[PDB]
DNA sequence: CAGGAGAAGGAGCAGAGCG
DNA sequence: CGCTCTGCTCCTTCTCCTTTCCTCT
RNA sequence: GAGAGGA
């Protein structure tokens, strides 16, 4: 799916995974995480790999979407209240002073 | 007093999921905002009023539910067009500190601005400030005064390490946040019962 | 294998200076015809400061009020645009954002041959 | 980005496992928190059968929020998932 | 013990990782223009040829018009030096640089003035002098000047006249030049551009050879690059004469800005003169002073006939610059002269009897014996075209005072014996240990004590000649060699990093104390220092202004140390 | 008084990995190890002032403080010190970058060899929308090639040749960097060829004997001179050579050590003293640097000098990879790379708690779904269980219980408490009763809880699932044998693993995806995997074969027995 | 621990780890891998990516950025081992929710 | 916790003074109700109020500073009505006043001429002919 | 101690252009 | 018309990987 | 550390 055939050694899935910290953790670690160093790579962490080693949530399997709980708020009283505070602005800008 | 705008984030527990949702939203907020001082805009007295609350969300770790919330809280925050009345608690050779009926007991005011006739006494610490052949017009400790705020000071800065939170510890810093500065330079000051 | 032009008492911690120590010797006392460039250095810049072409920056309240009517405005702030351009130097671009069609004024920065460092 | 309209939405009506274990696990943490349950208990004690109680009653109040590749996402109520 | 968390703060330890030209030319960019403009120019210096949309996009503060205004202030001072390219393809973009020369300008804008004032023979009448103070200094903080403006800026018909007068005297002098898109054009993209309409013109018939094809387009194209080089340097538009009362006059609508090429040849003769004072005596050294000063408009271009820059040198026809160069360098009609010339110039305050002594005012004779003791000496500072006709040899004369001055540089800095042994170095090649102690004369523990403290700069190189199959040491032998060309180079990026942190420690010392600084203009009350303010900001202020003089004096000098290696 | 204080739950965004510019590793440290020495020798082996095992770098003892944050062992993060080196060295892993940077640039204007059209083609196919990895590292290696195609320096106006490893042989040879300036130079005349043979000519005047070696001999670029020509290198120049120049310390003079930043104590801890590699061998780096730093005031001979020069580097070199030379050092590397190092040992795969192992054994009577545990298991696998109102008095009933009776408690933690109260002594009946409703009780495993039995090695997924456990009284742990067909079971003596998860989260993940039930069919091909084994199938064909015929009282003692 | 002698858990390792992702079980991955194994509280600076003690960036000196969050101790073992090279793991955070 | 506004719309100091009574009376913070109920009586209901200590401190410490004696036993706003609040506002806008001193007038009613001079400024030199003893007429009466 | 697979330098010719 | 660079293509000689762990001793 | 079951 790159466009050539690649193999599944550690010369093919170089050419695949741009997360450093996931080919570093297969094979060839240190000449990854120089290499990585080096051209300053800047890795997003989104792979199972990279949030395992970091201790996050994986995006496959249950943590692919969120979980969120309604509120169940009515619109009838979330409106802003006050008391009658225009009344004494009454833009005294309108007179002279 | 004024009202502020302030968008924050609201965590819920579980056990306030019974009650109503505005009520555990407020009662978060006051646990956040109840009576400190929200930095470069003062105190905030009260969360007034709520409005455009979005759906909580929960975290993969917690079970809570967190909402993103915007409110007007009450701060109060006078700057030039006031004259605020205050009580006397302690004062000294560097000027005066008004207080308040438990609100607030930061702020000092120094003779900058005030009075000619003001000067220091060590003995009976007050503000004798004669201003014709009666000289008996000295500051009371304990009674109402007016004054106007020329000036408001913000302390928010922290650069302190934890050796040196250690030293001072062992050996146990400007512990206002937000102090506003007085002046009397016109008449009607120092009592309300002074100037009729 | 310690070397031959060295002993054990010499070795052992290894303290690299940190500071510099040897100094240029342009660090003399300074000269009077020195204390004019500086002026024409310090006037300069100071002037360019001064200049509309500054941008620099990378109370003020909403409340009307009468103690601010009746006070003057603190200056007349030239801005970028309103300099006079040769267009044809710049690129077009930039035409959007300069004095294409705006009142000239161009402000001479005057030079004070007078030192203005105290004493 | 935003909230794409309940009125048309393409991902699937069903209720994946995935999203059935999860919102399990929600909610059954949510009621070892000492949280409210909207069924009756039975002298259940452990909040993963109380949780499953719920589901099956539709009982939970969770929503799914899910999130399509592109960044916009759908808002699916428990209730309204089928099993 | 000094602790890291101290040595961070007072140590210069932060700042000693920056680039030194990115470091320098930010930090003249913010103390000059603003942060805005130091924060472009650092993308500039980083990046390189960025566009409007790089710009934002490479920059937290991606207001558009905040760069658009940015940019239109780095224009008109002439601190960027943009480029117009057309996309065949589809949407034309304009590309940006950074314009060495500007921020030279704003480096240079004491001794710029300076030099104004003293060149011209002005300050002696003392009523001018202030007038061409004033036309430099806006000429130089407003970038770009159209005399008009100016005029119609004062009312007095005599201040007009005199300013008109000074316009059109320095414009003659070389210091004011035409401003056009040349200046905002990159070098070695003038020479791409003007490379092609001179080969691709060329007939699709067979062509003498590709190569001599090549040839042929390369002569065809330095003609033209030079004549458009040398176009702002005509004085095509100082030749208004007679709109009315048939005087010289400078036209009103051609904007003039500064040359300064003209100023850094100015910078060179000033370097000789010093050189030479150090070769000479006081009187030799005036009259090759004033030699300096009667070819100076004439001189060739310090930098280089902007042929280097442009394209790669050569295979090996990089000489013919060179000679090309050693070609006018001997044949342009100002450079040439004679003592005839100079007696002519030469002030009368100048003893020139006794000076020379036969054997153990303005004669000729006696000028003439001076130029020939000015060329006598192993250092070019004169060279003999004709009997009795002297011109100075610039092509000569570089190497030796880039030579001179590094090596007087080491002297200073390190021990005497450093620049002994740099000069024994590089008057011999590939010398070993035992070699310079046979041909030094000193101790071979100072001899290796200095070669250590001189090797971490790029002044002696080792030369490692291996004696064994793996190249390890205890079996090879290390020759040492000099290799100028590292040294020149790394001696220029220290200097100018040196001058960055100069510059860097007067912005902040001037931020640290800015309230007083600040309270010293809020009322206009300068000049009224000791009747308005406490004793304490008098002290304060006094040890501010007192720190920022001798900053900017260690500049000056800085920069007359640096000139030199700056020279090409 | 009482300034509100915020704070938001943050997730990782995503790494940004670069090299540090001598000025953060200053910024870091605590301490600069300038001392060969370890400890004081006087008060009783006290670490030395700034050697290396300083306490502001971090404590190695349970009882002793790290002088920075004041903590014990356990509450150290650990701080780090910076060793200001003499003489910078190669970085052994940027050290095939190193010579990259020395291809891509000229060696007397330390500037990149493309011209300004291919420079400015070339970063254009750099910015494209979209670049992976692959496509980015073809551009550079081309951009490599082209520069080394390059003949001369385009503003210099030098003769640029070939940049390459010396001998790549076992030590120094691995780490000396070569310039052949005068090989593209056939027969044509080069004024550095000519200055080249003057220098030669001299030298051989002045000592003939080297002859024979005026062969080879090549520009030498240590690394002083090598960091000398990066200083140079211009930051429009450097984004082709790789590095991203826009922030600090994308310099290509950061990848030269300058500066070697101590690692914590934490991280090299004393065992029992017994230094670990690591301090020894930044010991031995801080003796040869102060070794090189002393002879060069005392003026020792220059061989001496670029033999302890090049000692240095080789140390430092094996200090972080012990691969680079033969004459077993755990290098950061050795630390790191390998099946049992920090990736595949420590972060891709744990030992974690609440886990068990031991034998199987069959039961049929136990429901799949289920796994039979040992009462002398199940006692100390305990789950932690919160008061939640619904099971106050359960589990204030298992308090009472106790540690020792299987439905009991080990632990009790309190609401506002940190550590945890022990049910093992105390009088638990009154801390049954004062049993909050926010409080953990850490109760013994029980019929119903969730546990993963997996069984190794795990080939496929069904190699683990999650089991309902029950209590037994024996030692093995017992699995109907239908379901020993995923795990492979044999019961020959085979061992397994039970984990038990200590969320309501994990467990209820485990037991509606690795649930039994819901893995009876195998994801390879959806065939079933679940089903009778041996001796079932055979009661089956026994019980269905044609010759059985049952009467009323055998029937209904065979529908007794299945249910 | 690893051994019997020493009172040690059962290693979880990398074909077990797979097993758990291939039925896409995340929350007990994260509880296995890293509460029940390994949980450590670190101090991350948001300005620069680098741990911090005590609330304390120890680089920026600022403690205003300073951001406390819970990963696994191998992690931050990692970490330090990195920076004890010339490799510098810059940790940049971004909001959990705000939609 | 970006603070949208450093300021919204001014709030008048009568609002706040009813707004923060009613949270009193809703939370049963009155000094009436924690009279009855939680003095001089045990908790029969055992009803107990909400319980943030210093959300009740700070309320109460600013309901009895806006309720002290007024400065010239009770502070005028505690009497004061909405429909009064109307009529001081048609009295004010009938009146001029450049900045919302008005607001700041009904923060306090001192019905001094000191009082009423100092605080506006140059009062004598904006207008001091006929209304100014109006409105001190008008305020004496806080309503 | 074997097996597999890349990256990097010598080395030997085509090919192009040439004076 | 041989001569002299480039450039290409072999050819050789080099480097990084080889379940699960699970115990004891 | 390395010798060997073991499944
Ligand atoms: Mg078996
Ligand atoms: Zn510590
Ligand atoms: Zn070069
Ligand atoms: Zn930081």
């Amino acid at each position: 799916y790159k466009g050539e055939v690649l193999g599944i050694t550690r010369f093919g899935l170089s050419k695949m995974r741009d997360s450093v910290l996931q080919l570093a953790s297969f094979e060839k670690t240190t000449d990854h995480l120089f290499d990585a160093a080096f051209y300053m790579k800047k890795d997003a962490v989104e792979g199972v790999s990279e949030c395992i080693i970091l201790g996050q949530t994986m995006s496959i399997g249950t943590g692919s979407f969120k979980v969120v709980k309604g509120t169940n708020i009515s619109e009838k009283d979330l409106v802003p209240k006050r008391c009658l505070f225009e009344s004494l602005s009454n833009e005294a800008a309108l007179k002279a002073n | 007093f004024i009202l502020s705008k302030i968008a924050d984030l609201v965590r819920i527990p579980p056990d306030q999921f019974h009650r109503d949702t505005i009520s555990a939203i407020t009662h978060q907020l006051n646990n956040k905002f109840a009576n400190k001082i929200i930095p470069n805009v003062g105190l905030c007295i009260t969360i007034y009023d709520l409005l455009t609350v979005e759906e909580g969300q929960l975290k993969p770790g917690d079970g809570s539910s967190y909402i993103n919330v915007t409110f007007r809280a009450v701060v109060f925050k006078p700057f030039l067009g006031e004259i605020v009345t205050g009580w006397i608690s302690k004062c000294t050779a560097e000027g005066i500190k008004v207080s308040l009926l438990g609100i607030f007991d930061d702020i000092f005011i120094p003779q900058n601005m005030l009075f000619e006739g003001c000067y220091y006494t060590p003995e009976e610490s007050a503000w004798i400030w004669p201003m014709d052949e009666e000289t008996k017009l000295y500051f009371d400790v304990n009674e109402k005064i007016r004054f106007r705020i020329e000036r408001e000071v913000f302390v928010d800065v922290k650069p302190k390490s934890p050796k040196e939170r250690e030293l001072e510890e062992r050996a146990q810093e400007k512990p206002p946040a937000y102090a506003l500065l007085g002046s009397c330079q016109t008449d009607g000051m120092g009592l309300v019962s002074w100037w009729e | 294998n310690l070397p031959f032009g060295l002993g054990y008492g010499d070795v052992g911690k290894n303290h690299i200076t940190e500071f510099p120590s040897i100094p240029l010797p342009i660090n003399g006392p300074i000269t009077n015809k020195e204390r004019s460039l500086a002026v024409k250095y310090i006037n300069f810049g100071k002037t360019v400061k001064d200049g509309p072409f500054y941008t620099g920056s990378m109370t003020n309240d909403g409340i009307e009020r009468y103690s601010d009517k009746y006070l003057k405005k603190r200056k007349i702030g030239i801005s970028i645009d309103d300099h006079p351009y040769n267009l044809n130097l710049f690129p077009n671009e930039l035409y959007n954002v300069m004095g294409i069609n705006k009142k000239k004024l161009l402000a001479i920065s005057k030079f004070n041959n007078a030192d203005d460092v105290f004493t | 980005e935003k909230a794409i309209p309940k009125d048309q939405r393409a991902t699937t009506p069903y209720m994946t496992k995935y999203e059935r274990a999860r919102i399990l696990g929600t909610r059954a943490l949510q009621i070892s928190m000492n949280a409210p349950v909207f069924v009756d208990l039975e002298g259940e004690t452990d909040p993963l059968r109380i949780a499953m109680k719920e589901l099956a009653e539709k009982k939970i109040p969770l929503v799914i929020r899910r999130y399509l590749p592109d960044g916009s996402f759908e808002d699916w109520s428990v209730e309204e998932l089928i099993v | 013990l000094v602790t890291p968390e101290d040595v961070m703060t007072i140590s210069s330890l932060e700042q000693r990782t920056l680039n030194p030209d990115l470091f320098l030319y930010k930090e003249l960019v913010k103390a000059h223009l603003g942060e805005r403009a130091a924060s472009v120019i650092g993308m500039l210096v980083a990046l390189g040829r960025l566009s409007v949309r790089e710009l934002v996009e490479k920059i937290d503060g991606m207001d558009v018009d905040s760069v658009k205004t940015t940019l239109v202030s780095l224009t008109q001072l002439r601190c960027v030096k943009y480029l117009q390219e057309t996309a065949i393809s589809g949407k034309k973009t304009t590309y940006y640089y950074y314009n060495e020369e500007g921020i030279h300008i704003l480096l240079y804008s004491g001794l710029i003035i300076d030099e104004i004032i003293t060149q011209m023979r002005v300050n002696d009448e003392e009523e001018h002098k202030q007038l061409v103070a004033e036309i430099v200094q806006n000429v130089i903080s407003l970038g770009s000047l159209t005399v008009e403006d100016y005029l119609s800026s004062v009312t007095s018909d005599s201040m007009k006249y005199t300013i008109s007068s000074l316009f059109v005297q320095l414009c003659e002098m070389g210091y004011l030049i035409q401003i056009s898109k040349l200046h905002y054009t990159p070098i070695e993209d003038l020479w791409q551009f003007l490379y092609e309409k001179h080969y691709k013109n060329i007939p699709r018939n067979s062509p003498l050879s590709d190569l001599k094809k090549r040839s042929q387009a390369k002569m065809n194209a330095k003609t033209d690059f030079a004549k458009i080089i040398n176009k702002p340097n005509e004085l095509s538009q100082i030749l208004t004469v007679d709109p009315k009362t048939s005087l010289r006059i400078v036209k009103p609508t051609v904007s003039l800005t500064i040359n300064l090429d003209r100023f850094m040849k100015g910078r060179r003769s000033k370097q000789l003169i010093n050189l030479a004072k150090t070769r000479v005596g006081s009187v030799t050294a005036q009259v090759y002073k004033i030699a300096l000063r009667l070819t100076e408009q004439k001189s060739p271009k310090i930098r280089d006939p902007l042929t280097q820059t442009g394209l790669l040198q050569d295979l090996e026809e990089a000489k013919s610059f060179q000679d090309e160069a050693e070609l006018v360098e001997e044949k342009t009609p100002g450079l040439t002269f004679n003592a005839i010339d100079l007696a002519r110039h030469l002030p009368a305050e100048l003893d020139l009897r006794g000076s020379l002594l036969s054997r153990k005012p303005h004669s000729a004779s006696l000028i003439n014996s001076h130029l020939k003791i000015l060329a006598s000496s192993n250092f070019p500072f004169l060279n003999e075209t004709k009997p009795g006709v002297y011109y100075v040899p610039y092509s000569k004369l570089m190497p030796v005072l880039k030579s001179s001055v590094y090596e007087y540089v080491i002297a200073s800095t390190l021990g005497p014996s450093a620049m002994r042994l740099s000069r024994c170095i590089r008057d011999n090649k590939l010398v070993s240990e035992k070699i310079i102690n046979s041909t030094a004369l000193m101790k071979e523990k100072d001899i290796r004590s200095t070669l250590a403290s001189l090797i971490r700069y790029n002044s002696v190189e080792i030369q490692e000649v291996p004696r064994t199959a793996d190249r390890s040491a205890s079996r090879a032998v290390f020759l040492f060699r000099c290799k100028e060309t590292h040294s020149y180079n790394f001696m220029r990026q220290n200097l100018e990093w040196n001058m960055a942190n100069l510059l860097f420690k007067k912005e902040k010392l001037k931020q640290e104390n800015s309230t007083l600084l600040k309270k010293a203009n809020r009322d206009d009350v300068k000049g009224r220092e000791n009747e308005l303010l406490l004793p304490s900001e008098l002290n304060q202020l006094k040890m501010v202004n007192e720190r920022e003089l001798n900053v900017f004096a260690r500049l000056s000098r800085l920069l007359s140390l640096w000139e030199v290696f700056q020279m090409a | 008084k009482e300034v509100v204080v915020s704070e938001t739950p943050k997730r990782i965004k995503g790494l940004e990995f670069s090299a540090l510019s001598a000025a953060d590793i200053v910024a870091q440290s605590e301490v600069e190890v300038s001392t060969r020495d370890l400890f004081d020798l006087e008060k009783d082996r006290a670490p030395k002032a700034n050697g290396a095992l300083d306490p502001k770098m971090g404590v190695s003892s349970s009882s002793l403080e790290c002088a920075t944050c004041h903590g014990n062992l356990a509450s150290c993060h650990g701080h780090f010190g910076h060793l200001k080196l003499a003489l910078p060295v190669f970085h052994i892993g940027y050290f095939k970058a190193t010579i990259q940077i020395l291809q891509g640039i000229c060696k007397n204007c330390s500037a990149i060899l493309l011209s300004e059209t291919d420079k400015r083609q070339f970063l254009h196919e750099l910015r494209r929308p979209g670049v992976d990895n692959l496509r980015r590292m073809g551009i550079l290696k081309k951009i490599l090639d082209q520069c080394k195609k390059q003949r001369r320096c385009l503003h210099c106006g030098a003769l640029n040749g070939v940049v390459k490893k010396a001998a790549a042989g076992a030590g120094s040879a691995a780490l000396k960097i070569i310039h052949d300036t005068f090989r593209w130079v056939g027969k044509k005349s080069a004024p550095e060829k000519d200055i080249w043979v003057g220098e030669w000519k001299e030298v051989l005047a002045h000592n003939p004997e080297l002859e024979r070696y005026v062969k080879r001999c090549m520009d030498d670029l240590n690394p002083l001179k090598t960091l000398n020509l990066f200083k140079q290198i211009k930051s429009a120049d450097c984004e082709l050579l790789g590095i991203d120049a826009t922030v600090p310390s994308g310099r290509p003079e950061t990848y030269i050590w300058r500066y070697l930043p101590a690692p914590p104590v934490c991280i090299r801890p004393s065992v029992m003293s017994n230094e670990d590699d690591l301090t020894v061998k930044l010991t031995e780096i801080v003796w040869t640097s102060s070794l090189i730093k002393a002879g060069l005031d005392k003026g020792i001979s220059i061989n001496n000098m670029m033999e302890h020069w090049d000692y240095l580097q080789l140390t430092v070199a094996m200090y972080i990879n012990s691969d680079s030379v033969n004459p077993p050092i755990r290098g950061f590397c050795q630390r790191l790379k390998g099946k049992q190092g920090r990736f595949r040992g420590n972060l891709s795969g744990k030992r974690v708690d609440f886990s068990g192992r031991t034998v199987i054994s069959p039961d049929p009577n136990l429901s799949i779904d289920e796994v039979a545990v040992p009462d002398r298991v199940a006692k100390v696998l305990t789950y932690p269980e919160k008061v939640t109102r619904y099971n106050r008095h359960k589990l204030q009933e298992l308090i009472v219980n106790g540690p020792n009776v299987h439905p009991g408690a080990n632990y009790l933690l309190k609401r506002n408490e940190d550590a945890r109260r022990n049910l093992r002594y105390g009088d638990r009946m009154k801390l049954a009763k004062n049993l909050q409703i926010g409080d953990v009780v850490e109760r013994h495993l029980e019929d119903g809880d969730v546990v993963l039995f997996n069984r190794q090695p795990s080939l496929h997924r069904l190699s683990i699932l999650s089991h309902y456990a029950k209590i037994r009284p024996w030692r093995t742990f017992r699995l109907n044998e239908c379901v020993c067909t995923p795990y492979n079971a044999d019961f020959d003596g085979d061992e397994m693993n039970l984990h038990v998860p200590q969320t309501e989260e994990a467990r209820a993940e485990a037991i509606n995806l690795m649930g039994v039930k819901n893995n009876l069919l195998t994801p390879k091909s959806g065939e079933p995997i679940i089903a009778a084994t041996q001796d079932f199938i055979t009661g089956s064909y026994l019980i269905s074969h044609k010759d059985s015929f049952y009467d009323r009282a055998t029937l209904t003692q065979l529908l007794s027995m299945m249910s | 621990t690893e051994g019997r002698s020493r009172d040690g858990g059962l290693r979880l390792g990398e074909m077990e780890r797979d097993c758990v992702i291939a039925y896409g079980a995340s929350q007990l991955l994260l509880e296995r891998l890293m509460i029940s194994s390994d949980a450590f509280e670190v101090d991350v600076c948001d300005k620069c990516g680098l741990m911090g003690y005590s609330g304390w960036c120890t680089t920026c000196k600022s403690a205003e950025n300073i951001i406390k969050m819970t990963i696994p101790y191998a992690a931050k073992l990692l970490f330090q081992e990195l920076l004890s090279m010339n490799i510098a793991p810059r940790l940049r955070l971004e909001d959990i929710f705000q939609q | 916790m970006k603070v949208l506004e450093e300021r919204n719309a001014f709030l008048s100091d009568y609002e706040v003074l009813k707004f923060l009574t009613d949270l009193e009376k809703k939370h049963l913070w009155d000094q009436k109700s924690l009279a009855a109920l939680k003095k001089s009586r045990s908790k029969g209901k055992q009803n107990r109020p909400y319980n943030h200590p210093e959300l009740q401190g700070i309320t109460r410490n600013v309901v009895n500073y806006l309720s002290i004696n007024k400065n010239f036993e009770k502070s005028g706003i505690s009497k004061m009505s909405d429909e009064s609040f109307a009529e001081l506002m048609t009295k004010l806008n009938s009146f001029k006043l450049f900045k919302a001193e008005k607001l700041q007038i009904v923060n306090q009613l001192p019905a001094n001429m000191v009082h009423l001079y100092s605080i506006v400024e140059e009062c004598d030199a904006r207008f001091d002919e006929k209304t100014i003893e109006e409105m001190l007429e008008i305020i004496s009466g806080y309503a």
